RNA sequence: AUUCCGGUUGAUCCUGCCGGAGGCCACUGCUAUGGGGGUCCGACUAAGCCAUGCGAGUCAAGGGGGCGUCCCUUCUGGGACGCCACCGGCGGACGGCUCAGUAACACGUCGGUAACCUACCCUCGGGAGGGGGAUAACCCCGGGAAACUGGGGCUAAUCCCCCAUAGGCCUGGGGUACUGGAAGGUCCCCAGGCCGAAAGGGAGCCGUAAGGCUCCGCCCGAGGAUGGGCCGGCGGCCGAUUAGGUAGUUGGUGGGGUAACGGCCCACCAAGCCGAAGAUCGGUACGGGCCGUGAGAGCGGGAGCCCGGAGAUGGACACUGAGACACGGGUCCAGGCCCUACGGGGCGCAGCAGGCGCGAAACCUCCGCAAUGCGGGAAACCGCGACGGGGGGACCCCCAGUGCCGUGCCUCUGGCACGGCUUUUCCGGAGUGUAAAAAGCUCCGGGAAUAAGGGCUGGGCAAGGCCGGUGGCAGCCGCCGCGGUAAUACCGGCGGCCCGAGUGGUGGCCACUAUUAUUGGGCCUAAAGCGGCCGUAGCCGGGCCCGUAAGUCCCUGGCGAAAUCCCACGGCUCAACCGUGGG
């Protein structure tokens, strides 16, 4: 598979960056998200701990996928900030 | 009042049976190799609304009403039904005919990358045909001029190589 | 409301001034009585969250506002209800950014961006002018707000003026008369947006409300109501205009 | 598609009605592979009756308590932390449901309030001084079959009550500062009265302490905003086998009452007010944006989504509050029903599911506060049968499948025999998707394998002059008409035609229809000119000159919400659907 990231955007407020990117990979199942976010931690210089990816949605006929991810740059701003479902289901913490 | 209600996009004959028509929808239904009769009648309401438009904007003057002229030329043209360099009486004069080559089946079947109609029709529902990058899977989706030329087969396709037996008997034509 | 005022709002029922998607979702927020009425205003929920972006979902935006990241005429706002409206100026200290809210070319609000300097002034139409207790002048602006002037100063200030105050602090720093030759920006009807110069003003028996003249830039006559005309300079805009 | 075809005669031309052929809505027979989108599903008869669960809470940063775990010392205690109920504040008048009543200022539209109310919110100008009191929680004793409820003791507050000041209202006499088209309005000065505020409270730091410095708060005045009240002009059903109606009725004068104007209600004085241009009365109905049909002019409907009105078993009436005469709050009458230990005590799903009844006629006693919003809170947050997600259903619309290719044979359309191919759909897996699931989407393995019916067959009107039964019997027949032993028309077989996941039956509206005629019909003999004439209202009215500008025409300001309709471009594979612009 092949990752082009589309565009990054600084959120000061927030205190994170929103990262889209597209996956092209013909003849493939759609890319799981462990292998995403290794690709991308290893393409940007991040911390995956605190990485989340918002979601990876494919097409009908297409052979390429569109992704959306959030990076942080406080463990604890992240916590704070995001849904206690959405770090559940990427890994970073365990479910009671 | 009430509330809307979506409606057919498609009009009926007004007499079931008429001998002439029967035998002229016949004829085009052979030839094109239609599922049924309600899809034929789909295309011919196009071809109609196109004549509504043509024929209201002629007795009209204004502002808009030069507009909507302008846009009915552009996207007529866009579609590749009339050359570049028609004008608002050409309209009056298209066929269902006209229409109908325009059919993905219809252009997939001329392109040669197949040997029958129906053969298209398959092609085109299992998968097979990529048109600009992207596969499409309804044989009546009307083809634009711009992207005509970039009808292939898909790239993860069996016929996408040319030692496919399948493929070769259709290149033997 | 058969029993009492009413607490909710539809989307499809919403302000036609807003940029909004009417059909996404059932309901709409109603917004808290304040500055502005309801058809020159918005939301500032969905300035932080339609407009600029900065946020996804309604209770991220709530975060940021409690916060006190926004500013609007130089004070915290935090309620997600608070009514933005026509000249008013929106600040982001933050990252350092200024817009001014305007009417579009059809009537709809948009964000137009602003020098920092200009950032600390705002135009007011005086909307109404009264005597009050001790012997005192009150003048009552476009955006509801008030403010007192002595006995002496009476005959400087007149209905449909503009004064441009500086904000926060509230300290009057010049006054725009009405008259012939003054420059004006439309605010609300067909000719919305427009801008040009006074030319004439005639006046109708029994309440009817009067009309004025303008000529725009290019040379062409259009008239609109006095009230719609908002003074913005003597021959010159005194503020960026789009 | 601005349309015709069958029927009155032995044969012909007319008038005139009936039937066929089209669209949409409700019920229904037979038969059914897949996906997507949407504002669909106990409205028509019963606004009939309802078992069970849920549909409105929130605040520990307003206040005293109970319980538990720890730290310091601890006889005693003081802290910190966490749960619980109670007093107290705000909300519960919105949201949700249905269309019984109503022919009316109910609704649509343009205006008015100088004749009015408004808790929460915004700006500016000021204020927060001094006293008093009870009670829940808690302890003791209880009563009652229960629903409920008594006595004594003790305590706090942003709880309640006083005094002062500010302030508010009424009337009389002056002055002319403001807005406005226009002052019973606002401002200033005297005078007589009546009414009459507040919580410097809470939280955190720096403070050794003193005291700051932030955060949330309390009261008064002026204006705005939000939500409403009230008033006017104009516009939109049927009946004369309903012709006179009204007596607080119509107006005046003087008052009361209201937040406010008003016969809204009284006392007194007059005889007015409405009506053949249809009053009064009766019938039937919630109004509109819109929806169905038609070339258009028109004709018909107004359940589902939005805006306005009304109701909570029927009929009356109040308490609290900023707002109610209050669907999940109170009282009475009427009529049903339930529990009692027989003394008493309770209940109306036109909220979400679910049950009975009525009928031709309508679904799960499911999951979630993740999104959109509302109420509460300083905030993190909590609650929400609103809303969101699924389950059942031939509700509406869009896109597909039930194989394809090559060579032979046949009756050559279509079927059969060989050889090859693909996997939309089907079966089993991985990822993604989702609050969690399920669908959907991308891949992998197997395999033509898992998938066609309903009506019609004499003419109108496409399709057989074939075979076997029945014999004016049985039966068919929208209409015209078949059947009496040699039936192309009934029953069945074999063929054929139309549409196709659909296709037929019954009822309703539009078209057909120039059989309602303004566009655009008729009245000698076919339905139809009063037996004749005179005349009131109404309608239609000769030629020229001068004026006006109501009708009429042109230009330009303010309006007629959104959704719905048409066009181009853009996003879901295209489309249906949704967004940005122009109409
Ligand atoms: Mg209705
Ligand atoms: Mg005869
Ligand atoms: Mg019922
Ligand atoms: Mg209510
Ligand atoms: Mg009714
Ligand atoms: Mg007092
Ligand atoms: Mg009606
Ligand atoms: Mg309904
Ligand atoms: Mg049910
Ligand atoms: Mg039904
Ligand atoms: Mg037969
Ligand atoms: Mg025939
Ligand atoms: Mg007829
Ligand atoms: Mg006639
Ligand atoms: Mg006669
Ligand atoms: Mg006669
Ligand atoms: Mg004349
Ligand atoms: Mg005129
Ligand atoms: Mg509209
Ligand atoms: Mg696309
Ligand atoms: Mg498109
Ligand atoms: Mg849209």
């Amino acid at each position: 598979m092949e990752i082009k990231i589309t565009e990054v955007k600084e959120n000061k407020l927030i205190g994170r960056k929103e990262i889209y990117f597209e996956i092209y990979h013909p003849g493939e199942p759609t890319p799981s998200r462990k292998d995403v976010k290794g690709k991308l931690v290893a393409m940007l210089d991040l911390n995956p701990e605190t990485t989340v990816i918002q979601y990876i949605r494919s097409y009908f006929g297409s052979y390429k996928s569109k992704g959306y991810a959030k990076y942080y740059y406080d463990k604890d701003r992240m916590l704070y900030i995001e849904p206690e479902y959405i770090l559940i289901r990427d890994g970073i913490i365990e479910k009671k | 009042g009430d509330p809307k209600r979506q409606r057919k996009k498609y009009e009926t004959p007004p007499h079931p049976w008429i001998k002439e028509r029967l035998d002229r929808e016949r004829v085009l239904m052979d030839k094109y190799e239609l599922k049924n009769k309600k899809e034929l009648w789909k295309h011919e309401t196009q071809l109609k609304n196109f004549r509504r438009r043509a024929r209201r904007l002629l007795a009209a003057r204004g502002k808009q009403a030069e507009i909507e002229r302008e846009q009915l030329l552009a996207r007529l043209k866009r579609l590749g039904l009339l050359p570049e360099d028609a004008v608002l009486d050409d309209v009056l004069s298209l066929t269902i005919e006209d229409i109908l080559e325009r059919r993905l089946q219809t252009i997939v079947y001329k392109k040669g990358l197949a040997r029958t109609m129906r053969q298209a029709r398959q092609l085109i529902v299992h998968g097979h045909i990529e048109v600009n990058g992207q596969i499409i899977r309804s044989p009546s989706y009307l083809v634009l001029k711009e992207e005509e030329d970039t009808i292939t087969y898909a790239r993860t396709s069996p016929f996408a190589n040319p030692q496919h037996p399948e493929r070769m008997m259709i290149e033997k034509a | 409301a058969r029993k009492g005022p009413k607490r909710h709002l539809k989307r499809l029922a919403a302000p036609t001034s807003w940029y909004i998607e009417r059909k996404a979702y059932k309901w709409a927020v109603r917004p808290r009585p304040g500055p502005h009425n309801m058809r020159t205003s918005i939301p500032l929920l969905y300035i932080v969250r339609d407009y600029l972006g900065y946020a996804k979902t309604a209770r991220e935006a709530r975060k940021i506002l409690n916060e006190g990241k926004f500013l609007v005429d130089g004070r915290v706002r935090k309620d997600y209800k608070f009514p933005v409206g026509i000249m008013d100026v929106v600040s982001i200290p933050e990252t350092g950014e200024h817009y001014r809210v305007l009417p579009n070319r059809i009537g709809k609000l948009i964000l137009h961006p602003i020098s920092e300097e200009e950032a600390n002034i705002k135009p007011l139409r005086i909307r109404n002018k009264r005597m009050v207790k001790g012997a005192k002048i009150q003048l009552n602006f476009h955006d509801g707000t008030n403010h007192l002037i002595p006995l002496s100063e009476k005959d400087n200030y007149f209905t449909s003026y503009t004064v441009l105050m500086k904000v926060p602090e509230r300290e009057i720093l010049e006054v725009l008369p009405f008259e012939k030759g003054a420059y004006v920006f439309v605010t609300q009807g067909k000719n919305v947006a427009r801008k040009g110069r006074i030319v004439e003003i005639k006046k109708f028996p029994m309440g009817w409300p009067d009309v004025v003249t303008i000529e725009d830039e290019e040379g062409e006559l259009f008239d609109t109501l006095k009230e719609y005309a908002f003074v913005v300079g003597r021959d010159k805009p005194r503020i960026s205009l789009p």
